[PDB]
RNA sequence: ACCUCGGAGCAGAACCCAACCUCCGAGCAGUACAUGCUAAGACUUCACCAGUCAAAGCGAACCUCAAUUGAUCCAAUAACUUGACCAACGGAACAAGUUACCCUAGGGAUAACAGCGCAAUCCUAUUCUAGAGUCCAUAUCAACAAUAGGGUUUACGACCUCGAUGUUGGAUCAGGACAUCCCGAUGGUGCAGCCGCUAUUAAAGGUUCGUUUGUUCAACGAUUAAAGUCCUACGUGAUCUGAGUUCAGACCGGAGUAAUCCAGGUCGGUUUCUAUCUACUUUAAAUUCCUCCCUGUACGAAAGGACAAGAGAAAUAAGGCCUACUUCACAAAGCGCCUUCCCCCGUAAAUGAUAUCAUCUCAACUUAGAUACCCACACCCACCCAAGAACAGGGUU
RNA sequence: UCUCUUACUUUUAACCAGUGAAAUUGACCUGCCCGUGAAGAGGCGGGCAUAACACAGCAAGACGAGAAGACCCUAUGGAGCU
RNA sequence: CCGAGCCUGGUGAUAGCUGGUUGUCCAAGAUAGAAUCUUAGUUCAACUUUAAAUUUGCCCACAGAACCAAAUCCCCUUGUAAAUUUAACUGUUAGUCCAAAGAGGAACAGCUCUUUGGACACUAGGAAAAAACCUUGUAGAGAGAGUAAAAAAUUUAACACCCAUAGUAGGCCUAAAAGCAGCCACCAAUUAAGAAAGCGUUCAAGCUCAACACCCACUACCUAAAAAAUCCCAAACAUAUA
RNA sequence: ACCCCUAUACCUUCUGCAUAAUGAAUUAACUAGAAAUAACUUUGCAAGGAGAGCCAAAGCUAAGACCCCCGAAACCAGACGA
């Protein structure tokens, strides 16, 4: 019979070769996740539809920021087949109140605080 | 249908795609390693015996000779006391090559036969040979001198 | 000449389907995406004990706002200007 | 009598070798209702270490076991719970020896 | 050419976040800037909303971490305050 | 056969969970006589009804069991209480058969025909080599078993159709497959010859007439070169038949109290359609037997007894035509006469490499290995015609 | 009757003139093969075919027309009979 | 149109059954079950709709749930925004395929019966047409763009050469069992041959295989079908940088 | 205008209809949702409301807003018919 899936804990135990392939640093983890929906909830269980609504990923290809906390990661682990998780990177730091109107997320996953629309 | 059928059941297409994607891929060598790069001691004692004893050694090509004929020829040479030693070439040739009567080397190809004896009773050997025309008396070497067939005949009369 | 018995893709005897290359390249692509998801969910910033209560005020206050709306339902005000304005459906020039 | 894949049906021994027994044992195996092969101790060990060598030598990043146990792409929606332990080598009563 | 554009960081759709979609379409011929376009106004509002969520989740987590710290130091304070109030006598 | 209640599995771990699913039981018994009274909080058989547990308190003392059951009204009784195998067990207070003499409303939600799915049954092929075949698995036949197909039967299912998809045989006209009955070509033989058996290839052509049965089939008579197996809505009833079968009448035996019935027999019993659309309505290469000769030759101990090559003589089919017969009579016909022309592939050999022999070769290679019809075209009013439904066509010197 | 059917006459028929119905009809610009599909296709897929339009003939199909199946099942629908 | 005439009336008989049911536009919305002369219906529940009131509802973590597998229950965080209750009702209560766990049947069915979950009775793209498989869902205009699913691959069977005398017709056993019907032993001579592995003899006799020699060297790919009925079925193509 | 590309009439019925399931030639006219108990909304007045009767521990008075059409075989009464 078709049920929910308990994913073994080993899958989320990462290897050093995994680190060099996807450069991320085990010490100093990244804080915020850019999650985008890249597959449908049709032809899928109702509980996976409920999690996509809870995570706010009802529209496909629209990026959402979430916390890299153990509770959110548990939900993203029931919908990991219908999404893409990238780390949110911050080159020039966190936006300020004088800078909140000139931000852009970019496909690299990098919230830049100064968008100018001018060649470098 | 039930999970266990008498026939191979048709899978779901996603399971088919899963099987195709998870097929086994063998390791491929880069430069193809195909393209990349006993009784002989006893027999050595016996050849050392036929060469460090009997003074007369005679090589004859081992012609087919049906059993009765092989046996009869042997009893006659036994009378004049001559031994019919049939020893393999793959042990015999390199021994000749390093034990110095190496001029018998281009002679021991094909089927061969050693007629040896301390007594050089070559005349009786000859009488026999000529009774059987299809036998050569290839050659040999008496008193450590390499001789041809005609030399054997000369040192016979 | 070749008819599949019954309906083609259901039943005991189906029309056989085979996997092309692009079908496999599509499945392989979705597999690499899911593996990168497995890694970025392998380094939790916080621990459960460290996040035990860090959002309680925001969540409680949001539910208090929802209660505020669902409690503040009531019929709208009525106006004598709205009632007396209907008299203008007979406003002639002269 | 129910027989599963990997069970010895008959065993023979004595002052004989595998060729001698292998002739009529392959005959009987062929007439058996499932797939069956005449095997020796050495050939059984060689088959098992060949399967282990193939599993270790596989150059495909994607295995049935990995995808199934991780529910990669939501594939448990087309799989069976017994496939988590069968690992794609068994499909009903049929064993597939070429799967790793 | 979506994968190539992603490899250069320039979105995947050329109608996404670049100058070709975000610069003004026109201006008055004398040179006055045109009023802002409606889609660009909606995009800037949504980008503000995203950035404001980035600041909040960071500062909610960055506040929860220090709260956990300031709780464990109090627990270790009430574990290190172990002075025996009266003095041992008896078989000593 | 079952219909209510309980335990176990299916239903492995909170609950729940179906089948004319697999098993086992119940329709009580025993004790007590506070088996009194009362009252928080709960459970609950997926609703309701009904069912279950219970602290504290008053009063005393100092229930086992799994199911072991039955509502309302009404009846009985002074009262407390007590009444259904109401077992179709949520129970109508009390009502059976039969209908082909039948009727109505519906149903392809559901059977009979046909189609479709399926292949248990049925049929075929291969693999395996026990066994039979004097000996010898493999000339021939073949067990236990395995692998595949086929879709002719009997079934199973209930998916189209019950505001109709008419039926068994037969007639007529047949289209197709080949798993070949005959005619062709070939390989094996437990092939001397004549006959056979068996396998490969072949679907151009052909595949009889009768007695009985309604009959498919079957038996029998006489033939034949042979008297194929199937599919086609068990091909084909707006082409036919109606013996059977399938309404109303009747008889025999049987069943039933009878009405009436029998998956038994028997006699009788209305077969409509003026064609709108689709499609179709003249596409010249024939097969087979027999006789003589080869020849009493080959072959064979004999008895028996060929194949080629050659000549004729028919039969059928296709096309045509009246000279004479015959039906007849300016003509149409057959019972009469005339004509009728290619191959066909399974294999068997030579040379010769891979693999310096050999080897027919998914090696390069060599050999066995159509013509004829038709064909010009505003003389046309009209007349004639061997031309013709009309129209067209031929002739009119 | 049939082997085995042929000939002629009359009716019908066809053409001309007069008169002039009926069932039927969602709309049709209404082809063949294989496949598909509510499981048997003019209309769907792949192929093929294909200027237009009368008259005569035919009955393979339009699950052809007719008759809200006579058979079977159902209905807390009828009726006759015992 | 007599299994019971016809006409009028009661009569607008009754019909859990078929058929029918008339302007525009938006929105929410798919069915666990129990009773029932009931299963072609109804009533209650559930689900669905509207309006009100209030506070939590879903997802979830340690701890926790019995003796004789996948999972669930419970559940704070957290991510979210729903839930319960009150009032008022209708309609649905004749279900199909796919994946999975089972059951019945033939480990038959487009078969039947449950359960968990899809999808369909809603849109669009794909899988030839196409319900139920895959991609994808919230609607308009555009002669812009990036994508999603998405196109079947396979072709098989050559295998040596050369040689062979003999203790004995080992014994027993037998009519005879001579390497070879069966039994016991399995030595032994030659450079090198089993008291013989297969074949063949009534038994004999025979010819192969294992052994000599010989020599380049055992060359050694370890695999395997075919059938039906109107007419095969896209046309084609091995070689220009994913 | 055609040619090119795309596109399986409608209604009913159903698990599911291009269906070869139902109905329909077409035009014009005719031809099918009736009301209570409550609830809700909006006025009036308010411990009372209503033009006797009745309700009332915020009610009472008034209004608005919701419940189809055709069809049997039958049964009975009285006449009319040999
Ligand atoms: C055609 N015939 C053989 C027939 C057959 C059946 N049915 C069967 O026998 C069963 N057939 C099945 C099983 C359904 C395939 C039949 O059922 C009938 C009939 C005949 C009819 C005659 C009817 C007729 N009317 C309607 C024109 C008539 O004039 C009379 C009459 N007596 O006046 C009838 O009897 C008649 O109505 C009638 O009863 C018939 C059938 O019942
Ligand atoms: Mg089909
Ligand atoms: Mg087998
Ligand atoms: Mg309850
Ligand atoms: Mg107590
Ligand atoms: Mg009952
Ligand atoms: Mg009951
Ligand atoms: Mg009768
Ligand atoms: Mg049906
Ligand atoms: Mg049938
Ligand atoms: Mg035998
Ligand atoms: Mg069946
Ligand atoms: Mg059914
Ligand atoms: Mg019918
Ligand atoms: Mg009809
Ligand atoms: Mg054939
Ligand atoms: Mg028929
Ligand atoms: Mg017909
Ligand atoms: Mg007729
Ligand atoms: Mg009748
Ligand atoms: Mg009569
Ligand atoms: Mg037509
Ligand atoms: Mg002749
Ligand atoms: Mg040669
Ligand atoms: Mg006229
Ligand atoms: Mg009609
Ligand atoms: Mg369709
Ligand atoms: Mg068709
Ligand atoms: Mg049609
Ligand atoms: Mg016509
Ligand atoms: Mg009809
Ligand atoms: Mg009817
Ligand atoms: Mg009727
Ligand atoms: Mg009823
Ligand atoms: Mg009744
Ligand atoms: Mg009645
Ligand atoms: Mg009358
Ligand atoms: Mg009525
Ligand atoms: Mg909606
Ligand atoms: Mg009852
Ligand atoms: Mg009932
Ligand atoms: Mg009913
Ligand atoms: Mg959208
Ligand atoms: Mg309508
Ligand atoms: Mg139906
Ligand atoms: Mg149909
Ligand atoms: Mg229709
Ligand atoms: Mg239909
Ligand atoms: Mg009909
Ligand atoms: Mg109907
Ligand atoms: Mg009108
Ligand atoms: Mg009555
Ligand atoms: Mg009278």
């Amino acid at each position: 019979k078709f049920t929910r899936s308990r994913i073994p804990e080993k899958v989320f135990q990462a290897s050093p070769e995994d680190h060099e392939k996807y450069g991320g640093d085990p010490q100093n983890p990244h804080k915020l996740h850019i999650v985008t929906r890249i597959k449908s909830t049709r032809r899928r269980p109702y509980w996976e539809k409920d999690i996509i609504k809870m995570l706010g990923l009802e529209k496909a290809h629209t990026p959402q920021v979430h916390k890299n906390i153990p509770s959110v990661n548990a939900k993203l682990k029931v919908v990991k087949h219908l999404i893409r998780i990238k780390p949110l990177k911050l080159p020039q730091g966190l936006p300020a109140e004088e800078n909140m109107s000139n931000t852009c997320l970019k496909s690299t996953g990098e919230l830049v605080v100064q968008w100018h629309l001018k060649p470098v | 249908s039930k999970a266990v059928t008498r026939h191979r059941r048709v899978m779901h297409f996603q399971r088919q795609k899963l099987m195709a994607v998870t097929e086994y891929i063998p390791p491929k060598p880069a430069i193809h390693p195909s393209c990349l790069p006993g009784l002989i001691r006893l027999l050595r004692r016996e050849i050392a015996a036929v060469f460090q004893d009997n003074r007369m050694i005679a090589v004859c090509q081992n012609v087919a000779l049906s059993a009765e004929d092989k046996l009869l020829m042997r009893h006659q040479l036994r009378k004049h006391k001559i031994l019919m030693k049939v020893f393999p070439n793959q042990v015999l040739k390199p021994f000749l090559e390093d034990s110095k009567y190496q001029n018998l080397l281009p002679l021991f190809v094909g089927h061969n036969m050693l007629l040896v004896s301390e007594e050089p009773k070559v005349k009786e050997m000859v009488r026999i040979l000529r009774t059987v025309p299809f036998l050569p008396l290839l050659g040999g070497c008496i008193d450590d001198t390499i001789l041809s067939r005609q030399g054997f005949i000369n040192y016979s009369k | 000449r070749g008819r599949i018995p019954g309906r083609q893709w259901i039943g005991k005897h189906r029309r056989p389907r085979f996997v092309s290359l692009r079908a496999k390249q599509n499945m392989i692509r979705r597999l690499e995406i899911e593996a990168e998801n497995h890694y970025w969910l392998s380094m939790p910033y916080m621990t459960r004990e460290q996040e035990r209560g860090h959002a309680a005020v925001r969540r409680r206050e949001a539910f208090e706002a929802i209660k505020a709306a669902a409690t503040s339902k009531f019929p709208p005000h009525r106006f004598i200007a709205d009632q007396l304005d209907h008299l203008n459906v007979t406003k002639k020039w002269s | 009598t129910p027989v599963k894949a990997g069970r010895l049906v008959v065993e023979m021994g004595g002052r004989c070798e595998f060729e001698e027994v292998q002739g009529f044992l392959d005959q009987v195996a062929h007439k058996l209702p499932f797939a069956a092969k005449a095997v020796s101790r050495g050939t059984l060990e060689k088959m098992r270490k060949d399967q282990e060598e193939r599993e270790r030598n596989n150059q495909n990043p994607w295995t049935f076991e990995r995808i199934a146990t991780a529910n990669m792409l939501g594939i448990r929606k087309v799989l069976s719970p017994y496939d988590l332990t069968h690992k794609g080598k068994y499909w009903g009563k049929f064993y597939m020896p070429k799967r790793v | 050419g979506g994968q190539w554009r992603l490899q250069q960081g320039l979105a995947a759709n050329p109608s996404g976040y670049g100058p070709l979609t975000e610069l003004p379409d026109w201006s008055y011929a004398d040179g006055r800037p045109a009023p802002p376009m409606k889609g660009q106004l909606r995009r800037k509002a949504e980008r503000e909303t995203f950035a404001r969520r980035v600041v909040l989740l960071s500062q909610e987590m960055d506040a929860g971490l220090q709260a956990w710290q300031l709780r464990q130091q109090k627990l270790q304070e009430e574990q290190r305050k172990q002075e025996n109030a009266l003095k041992p006598k008896g078989a000593s």
